[PDB]
């Protein structure tokens, strides 16, 4: 099977270096052009840079002067070269390979990797403060928990451990300007409920080693 | 009293050569009288040379210049409407993809051509197409045509290119010498004696085509148009500023030289 | 430096449906333009190569038009797995990526049920302040949500985050969170969430008082 497996990468000053590898397996790796593309979240595929087959590179105006590509052939892998970071290089890259007919013409990026993430920022790794959404009624009812100002992503968030998964919304986090994310989740429930079950929200944020689990009530 | 074959084949030559399209037609013609046969046949041999003539064309300055190329080579011949006689055979009488087509023609006795009980007319059709194929035109009673087309090209070791290759720096390489020269681009084109002879001296046709005449006919003179063709390319190069990128520009040029022989049933001539 | 825009940038589909995507560039790239598909999460899917050829394992309901400038993709049948997002790429001159065209399921229009949640004790206590507004499930994704304090519209002092269509009813869901420091929370009466999407006959406002909260 063909294969294609990013490596490297994670948090970076601005300013800082980082170095992007791919293990390329199932193929004959030497005959192939290869690419780095890169996709911050939210947004659309980038193309970042590219190495044809005999070793010449090919670079965007966006990265030029600042990324290099590279190839090693006898460790079938592809690697990047990343310096002069900049929050605007945030974002997950992947590796790709380019196919081609046996008369040269091109059908294109064929198979891709997974991806691996890179986080360029000045913001020191930092646990969530995490405060209730107190529900009122309307119907039925709202509540959530407010996941405020964390680095880096993800945080975690459950509703009483497992068990309640349903009317769920735990909305994509916020930059704030600070360099710190912020989100909330949210439930919806009966309100005949509100003064006898009772709701903790589990959040768990791995990069701190920060869990927190908050009592909402009205 | 005479036990042997019934036939008599008369053969000839027309030969012209055309200077402004650079093709040097050579035409052998062989009548096959079989007495014992209400029809009488001609085959008509189509050979010389169509030059190639793969020269830089054209400069626009020192970074970008056009390479007009061979891309095809044709033969067609066609009876106009009116007339009485027909195309009864032709060789190849198929597509052709190997590098060389070799075929000895025999005549096998009730107005059949075949390529111990055979006539001998004394032609062995052989033509090579190195990097090319023959495509048959369709065929009728009246016209006939083989097409002799670029197909594929390593270039320098590297990878077979065609008409339509493309990569997303170097466009199409076809004919690209270097990636980053610091030549000018008319000198930049591909050696043509690392192509296909095709490419440089250009291709020789060797095509047959058998063409039946009824006896009892009041008109025993029957006119045929023979066109040899060369269709052209443009590949041009031109500096990106960090590279050459070539494009293919297809069929740009149609050189035709077009003639119209008089055959003579009654005579067993062709004149030109 | 060749631009390619896609257009629209999204479009609703059902089933069944027949869509088309476009694309343009910037100058001629001939033919010379690929399609792909992405999913949540998920790496890119080649579909189309030379403005029209097929990519082998692709089904024959997609196409691919165009030359010069001008592109376009069309899913002749829509399916359920054609959902997700379109990417064109140009590849006469190194290579270029669209913007993206998101394909997203239509169902029918849905009001927002809105919620008002003023700032936890805890996190005045700390200095900020965040009042959050909740739209929950609606269709489709237009919304506006203004702030108001003492009635005074408010100034870009507030983000919004929306989530992507729920996989059991098709809406969306929209937060908006108000940020204020607790000098300036404290200073003013009513806080109210005013809230306008094409399911509500008028503007829904939810309201409170820090005074008896």
């Amino acid at each position: 099977e063909v294969q294609l497996v990013e490596s490297g990468g994670g948090l970076v000053q601005p300013g800082g270096s980082l170095r992007l590898s791919c293990a390329a397996s199932g193929f004959t790796f030497s005959s192939h052009d290869m690419h780095w593309v890169r996709q911050a979240t939210g947004k659309g595929l980038e193309w970042v840079s590219g190495i044809g087959t005999a070793g010449d590179t090919y670079y965007p105006d966006s990265v030029k002067g600042r990324f290099t590509i590279s190839r090693e052939n006898a460790k079938n892998s592809l690697y990047l070269q990343m310096n002069s970071l900049r929050a605007g290089d945030t974002a997950v890259y992947y590796c790709a390979r380019d196919r081609y007919s046996p008369t040269g013409h091109y059908y294109g990026m064929d198979v891709w990797g997974q991806g691996t993430t890179v986080t360029v920022s000045s913001a020191s790794t930092k646990g969530p403060s995490v405060f209730p959404l107190a529900p009122s009624s309307g119907g039925t009812a709202a509540l959530g928990c407010l996941v405020k100002d964390y680095f880096p992503e993800p945080v975690t968030v459950s509703w009483n451990s497992g068990a309640l998964t349903s009317g769920v919304h735990t909305f994509p986090a916020v930059l704030q300007s600070s360099g710190l994310y912020s989100l909330s989740s949210v439930v919806t429930v009966p309100s005949s409920s509100l003064g006898t079950q009772t709701y903790i929200c589990n959040v768990n944020h791995k990069p701190s080693n920060t869990k927190v689990d908050k009592r909402v009530e009205p | 009293t005479d036990i042997g074959s019934n036939t008599t084949v008369k053969t000839g030559d027309l030969v012209t050569y055309d200077k402004e399209n650079g093709m040097h037609k050579k035409v052998f013609y062989s009548f096959i009288d079989d007495k014992n046969h209400n029809k009488k046949l001609l085959v008509i041999r189509t050979k010389g040379t169509i030059a190639g003539q793969y020269r830089v064309y054209s400069e626009e300055g020192a970074n970008k210049s056009g390479l007009a190329w061979p891309s095809a080579f044709k033969v067609q011949l066609q009876l106009p409407d009116n007339e009485v006689a027909q195309i009864s055979d032709y060789y190849p009488r198929n597509s052709i993809d190997t590098k060389e087509y070799m075929s000895t023609l025999t005549y096998g006795f009730n107005g059949n051509v075949t390529g111990g009980a055979n006539v001998s007319i004394g032609h062995t059709l052989k033509y090579v197409q190195p990097d090319f194929k023959t495509i048959l035109e369709s065929p009728t009673d009246k016209k006939v045509g083989w097409k002799v087309i670029f197909n594929n090209m390593v270039n320098q070791n590297w990878g077979p290119y065609d008409r339509d290759s493309w990569n997303p720096v170097y466009g199409n390489q076809l004919f690209m010498k270097t990636r980053n020269g610091s030549m000018k681009a008319a000198d930049n084109f591909l050696d043509p004696n690392k192509a296909s002879s095709l490419l440089s001296s250009g291709f020789s046709p060797d095509f047959a085509t058998v063409i039946t005449m009824d006896r009892k006919a009041s008109k025993q003179q029957t006119n045929i148009d023979v066109i040899y063709e060369r269709v052209r390319d443009d590949y041009q190069l031109h500096w990106t500023s960090t590279n050459w990128k070539g494009t293919n520009t297809k069929d740009k040029w149609i050189d035709r030289s077009s003639e119209r022989y008089k055959i003579d049933w009654e005579k067993e001539e062709m004149t030109n | 430096d060749i631009q390619m825009t896609q257009s629209p940038s999204t479009l609703s589909a059902s089933v069944g449906d027949r869509v088309t995507i476009t694309c343009r560039a910037s100058q001629s790239i001939s033919s010379w333009l690929a399609w792909y598909q992405q999913k949540p999460g998920k790496a890119p899917k080649l579909l189309i190569y030379k403005a029209s050829s097929l990519e082998s394992g692709v089904p024959s309901r997609f196409s691919g038009s165009g030359s010069g400038t001008e592109f376009t993709l069309t899913i002749s049948s829509l399916q359920p797995d054609d959902f997700a997002t379109y990417y064109c790429k140009q590849y006469a001159d190194y290579w270029t990526f669209g913007q993206g065209t998101k394909v997203e399921i239509k169902r029918t229009v849905a009001a927002p049920s809105v919620f008002i949640f003023p700032p936890s004790d805890e996190q005045l206590k700390s200095g900020t302040a965040s009042v959050v507004c909740l739209l929950n499930n609606f269709y489709p994704r237009e919304a506006k949500v203004q702030w108001k304090v003492d009635n005074a519209l408010q100034s870009g002092n507030s983000q919004e985050s929306v989530t992507e269509q729920d996989s059991k009813d098709s809406t969306y869901s929209l937060s908006s969170t108000l940020t204020l420091s607790k000098a300036d929370y404290e200073k003013h009466k009513v806080y109210a969430c005013e809230v306008t999407h094409q399911g509500l006959s008028s503007p829904v406002t939810k309201s409170f008082n820090r005074g008896e909260c």
